[PDB]
């Protein structure tokens, strides 16, 4: 049967409950690490939260205009009218998406407004048969749906390496100077139980809110094309982390077209 | 070592 071993492992600091079942084993809720819904750092990391370098719009719209400077920062707005991104968005080259902040002068319910305002999907995350925990859908999700981010504990490229548990770090490359870490081992949201699959119905995407410090850009993740109900979340994870993790264990993402089984 | 992107 479906034991709920939990209720909402967020402890009530998401938007909607999040839950965890299991229907495979003994194994309880997961708890060796703490839940946190927004980024945090353990070392002092320089953040330019300095307000007047932020670039902003003073759209007298709902930034649907050719002339919104966030839009601009993004190439152009790629949220429809109802925050799901468009057909013509490079789900391949992803752009890097700047949206709009409290420094533009539109109001916080301008188009450019999706990540931001919190995770809206149902999801839930369960014990699976092949890979132990995952996390899986309740309902339909478009495509171009903004699932969740890709929250965790900000490091260093150095502090990265030196960490015995390479199993949940997110590489969040500045080219332009020092490359940065998510480490969602010890701190981390749910996106820390999000499995790789080959034929991924997500796929990350640089954003930028409150600051554009570009050197900590956030992790989106948007669907591919409609996730089903009850359907696995999963995500490319990316060579380097089969060059070095492929050489301990094989990809049972299971898909017909799986390239690191 | 080992990262996602
Ligand atoms: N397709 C896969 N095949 C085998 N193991 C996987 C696959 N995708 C993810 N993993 C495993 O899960 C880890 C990534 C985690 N972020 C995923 C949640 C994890 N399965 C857990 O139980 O906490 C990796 O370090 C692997 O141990
Ligand atoms: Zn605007
Ligand atoms: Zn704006
Ligand atoms: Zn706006
Ligand atoms: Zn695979």
């Amino acid at each position: 049967v479906e034991r709920i071993v939990s209720r909402d492992i967020a402890r009530g600091y998401e938007r909607i409950p999040i839950p965890c079942v299991n229907a495979v084993d003994s194994e309880p809720c997961p708890s060796n690490y703490k839940y946190v819904s927004q980024n945090c750092v353990t070392s002092p990391m320089n953040i330019d939260r300095n307000i007047t370098h932020l670039q902003y719009c003073v759209c007298i719209d709902d930034c649907s205009s050719s002339n919104c400077m966030c839009g601009q920062l993004s190439m152009r707005c790629w949220y429809d009218k109802d925050g799901r991104l468009l057909p013509e968005f490079n789900m391949a080259e992803p752009p890097l998406i700047f949206e709009c902040n409290h420094a533009c002068s539109c109001w916080r319910n301008c188009r450019n407004r999706v990540v931001q305002n919190g995770l809206r999907a149902r999801l839930q995350l369960y014990r699976t048969r092949d890979m132990g925990w995952g996390v899986r859908s309740l309902q339909d999700i478009p495509p171009g749906t903004f699932v969740c981010e890709y929250v965790g504990e900000l490091i260093s490229d150095s502090e990265a390496d030196v960490r015995e548990e390479d199993s949940y770090l997110f590489d969040l490359d500045n080219k332009d100077g020092e490359v940065y870490c998510i480490d969602a081992r010890f701190y981390g949201n749910v996106s820390r139980f999000i499995n790789h699959h080959c034929e991924p119905n997500l796929v990350p995407v640089r954003v930028f809110m409150a600051h554009q410090d570009l050197r900590f850009p956030r992790i989106a993740f948007f669907s591919t094309r409609l996730i089903e109900a009850g359907e696995q979340l999963g995500f490319d994870y990316g060579e380097r982390f089969w060059d070095i993790k492929g050489k301990l264990f094989s990809c049972r993402c299971g898909s017909p077209k799986c390239r690191h089984s | 070592t080992a990262r996602k992107v």
